[PDB]
C-alpha cells in the first residue's frame, strides 16, 4: 500500500456511514460504516468551479480577458452495482433515497487512502437484460466541501495496542474502569470498541477512551475490545461478586 | 476621504443630455443658444463587482459623502480627473461577492 | 430464487392489474393480473429528485455549494413486445392508452421480489421490417409513489449469536475449525469478523464461516470474534502445545 | 420576540439614496445640503426559502410585529445588529418549500 | 353554498400588505401605530385546473356569490378555515381543461 506509486484501481470499496459523530474524523475506521457489495463501476464526483469576471476598464492590457475562480462544487458520484434486494446495504441505499437527507459516504482505494464525501441520493436506476446480471444504478449528488485523500497525508500506521484492565471484583451498584494502552509511539490516527460477552453478568460502556464495566450479575464475564477495522484486538476477564 | 480607488468592470454609460434654448418657429425654421454658460456635466452609470468583505470598504466611502459632497474620480472614458457625487449606490449581496451599482454625477462643485 | 445475491434477469415477466383492490397490498400473487407474454425487452423507469438551493448568505464556509434532495418522479418505464394484436393482453393495453387512465403494473424478477409502479401508457408504437418479427413498443409514465421490491423485504435480530469453539489442544503445522451460529431463530442479515487478541502465538483466518485457528507458537492464546458493529461477540481459547 | 433568526437566500438588494437637501434652479449653481442627521436608512430586499412546516412559524412571526414594532435583525452585509421594520413579506407556497419576499427598512427608534 | 372544494395546484401568492399609521419625523425619529384594531386580512392568488366538464360546477359557484357573499375556505397554507371572497375568477379554456385563476380576498364577515 504505496500511496506515492501509481495504483491499478482493483479491490476499491465503497462505504455508507451509519454513525452519529464525525465523518470526516476517523475515515480509515470501518466501524461505523456499512459496505456496499458487488460494485460494478463507479464514477467518481468532479470537483468543479465557477468564474466570475475579472476585466475593469481601467485596466491596461485589455487585449486578453481574465477571469477568476468562484465558488466550487462538488459533483455526482455515480454507480452501478449488483443488484441484491435482499441485502442489507441496498436496503440502506432505498432508505436514503426515500428519506433524502444528506449522509456521509467514502470510497477506499488500494492505496490505504480514503475519499469521503457527503450528498443525496438524486436517482436510483436498475438495467434488466437476459445473459446479465440486473444492475443497480445509483447517484449521489454531493454538498458541501469533501474530505479528500490529500488531507490524510500524515498516517502514523500505529500498530500497537494493549490493554491493563482491572480485573477485579465488581460490587452490586458499583462499576470498575479498565485501562486501555495506546501509545505506539504516542502519534495515532486510530480507534476502538469494546463490548460485553453475555450482556447479562456485566455490561460495558465506552466513551472517549475510557471503558466502564458495571456487575449486572456475579460470575466471571469476558470484554473482548477490537480496534479500527479490527487488525488489533484485546480481551479482558472481569469478576463479580454477588456480597 | 476625497479620491475613489475601484475600477469600473463592464462598460458603463455615459450620458451628455446638453441644456439647451429652443425656438421652433413656423414654416421650418427654429433659434437655438446654449442656455448656459460651462457645458454640459456628463453621468456615468457605474457598476463594481467586490469581494465580500471590502463591500463594507465602498460602503463606508459612498456613505460619508452621503448624496451630497464631492469626490475626486478619474473616469476610463477619457483619462481626465472630475469631481463626482454618488446618490444611490444600489447593491446585491451574492454568495462570494458584492456587485453595486450606482450613478456618479459629475459636478463643477 | 435468493433474493441476497445477483441474478441473470433471464425470466422476468411484466404484468397489469385489472381487479378493483389495492395493487401494492399483495403484490406477490397473480390473480386480479393479466400478464403481458412476449417481451422483447423491458427498461424500468428511474427514480429521480430534484434539487433546491441550500446556500444562506449567513453560511460560513461559502466557498462550496450545497444543495437538498427535492421532488422525486418515478420516471417511464419502456418496454418492447411482440406484436400480437388478436390477444388479450395487448388489446387491453390499446384500451389503456386510447382512455388513459392511471393503472397499476408490476414487474416479476427471477428473485421471488416483484416491482409495482402505477402509471398511464405515454406512446405506443410499431416496427416493421422484414426478416423479424413485428414489435410493439410501449412507453408509461408513472405516478405518485413506487412499492419497490427493498419495501417488501425484512429483517431479524432474534440475537441468536453464539460462537463454537473446538476450545482443545493444537500443536504446529496443524489448524483447527471454529463455528459461530448464524441462527437467530433460523434467519439472520448480519455480517461478522474475528481477530486474535495478540497476533503473536496463533493466528485466525476468517474463511466462509471455518474461523481457521493456526498453532504458529504455543501457548494459550485468545481470539474475539464480533458480529455486526458491536451488538453480540464472544472469546474463543485454543492451547497451543509445546509439541 | 425581538429577534429575526432565520437565514436568507444569496442574492439580496440593498438600496441606500440618502436624504439630502439640493437647491439648483435649471442647470446653474447647486448646493447640497446634509439634511437630517441619520441620513441613509437603506432597506434590504430580504428572500427567504423554508420548508411548509416553518412557514407558520415565520408568518407567525411578521404577522405580530404588523408593520409597526420593529424587530433586531443582523444582516449578512455588514455584521452589525439593527432595528428594522417590514411592511409587505409576499409568500409563494411550491409543492414542498415557500419563498418570502419581504422588505425590511431600518429604522431608529 | 358554503364550502371551496376545490384544490389549487402551482403555489399561490399569500399577500399581507397590513395597514399602519406611520408619521416621519426630523433627522431619523418616527412614530408608528397598528392603525386598525384587528389584524390584517391577507389575500391569495388561487389557480385551478380543472376538465372542462367540472368548469361549468366551479363557474356556478363562484358566480352564486357574485362579487359580494363569503365563502368557507382552508388554504393549504396555514390549514386554518377562513371565510373569502372571490370578484374577478379569470378563466382560459383548452382542448380538454379549464384554468381558473382568481384572487381570494379573506373577510371578517
Amino acid at each position: 500500500p504505496n500511496p506515492t506509486m501509481p495504483v491499478k484501481g482493483a479491490g476499491t470499496t465503497l462505504w455508507v456511514y451509519k454513525g452519529s459523530g464525525d465523518p470526516y474524523a476517523n475515515p480509515l475506521s470501518d466501524v461505523d460504516w456499512s459496505r456496499l457489495a458487488k460494485v460494478k463501476d463507479l464514477t467518481p464526483g468532479e470537483l468543479t468551479a465557477e468564474s466570475y469576471d475579472d476585466s475593469y476598464l481601467d485596466d491596461e492590457d485589455a487585449d486578453w480577458t481574465a477571469t477568476g475562480q468562484g465558488q466550487k462544487s462538488a459533483g455526482d458520484t455515480s454507480f452501478t452495482l449488483a443488484w441484491m434486494p435482499g441485502e442489507q446495504g441496498q436496503q440502506a441505499l432505498l432508505a436514503w433515497f426515500n428519506e433524502g437527507d444528506t449522509r456521509a459516504y467514502k470510497i477506499r482505494f488500494p492505496n490505504g487512502t480514503v475519499d469521503v464525501f457527503r450528498g443525496w441520493v438524486s436517482s436510483i436506476g436498475k438495467a434488466v437484460t437476459a445473459k446479465e446480471v440486473i444492475t443497480r444504478t445509483v447517484k449521489v449528488t454531493n454538498v458541501g466541501r469533501p474530505s479528500m485523500a490529500e488531507d490524510r497525508s500524515t498516517v502514523t500506521a500505529a500498530t500497537g495496542m494493549t490493554v491493563t484492565p482491572a480485573s477485579t471484583s465488581v460490587v452490586k451498584g458499583q462499576s470498575t474502569t479498565l485501562t486501555v494502552a495506546f501509545q505506539p509511539e504516542g502519534v495515532t490516527d486510530k480507534s476502538f470498541r469494546a463490548v460485553s460477552a453475555d450482556k447479562t453478568k456485566a455490561t460495558v460502556s465506552v466513551s472517549g477512551m475510557t471503558i466502564t464495566v458495571n456487575g449486572v450479575a456475579a460470575g466471571k464475564v469476558n470484554i473482548p475490545v477490537v480496534s479500527g477495522n479490527g487488525e488489533f484486538a484485546a480481551v479482558a476477564e472481569i469478576t463479580v461478586t454477588a456480597s | 476621504m476625497k479620491t475613489f480607488r475601484w475600477k469600473v468592470k463592464p462598460g458603463m454609460d455615459v450620458a451628455s443630455v446638453p441644456s439647451v434654448r429652443k425656438v421652433r418657429f413656423g414654416d421650418g425654421y427654429s433659434q437655438r443658444a446654449p442656455a448656459g454658460l460651462n457645458a454640459n456635466l456628463k453621468t456615468y452609470s457605474v457598476t463594481l463587482s467586490v469581494p465580500r468583505e471590502e463591500a463594507t470598504v465602498l460602503e463606508s466611502f459612498l456613505e460619508e459623502h452621503g448624496g451630497w459632497k464631492s469626490f475626486l474620480w478619474t473616469p476610463p472614458y477619457e483619462w481626465r480627473q472630475i469631481k463626482v457625487t454618488c446618490a444611490k449606490w444600489s447593491s446585491r449581496v451574492s454568495m462570494l461577492r458584492v456587485e453595486f451599482s450606482a450613478e456618479f454625477e459629475q459636478v463643477v462643485n
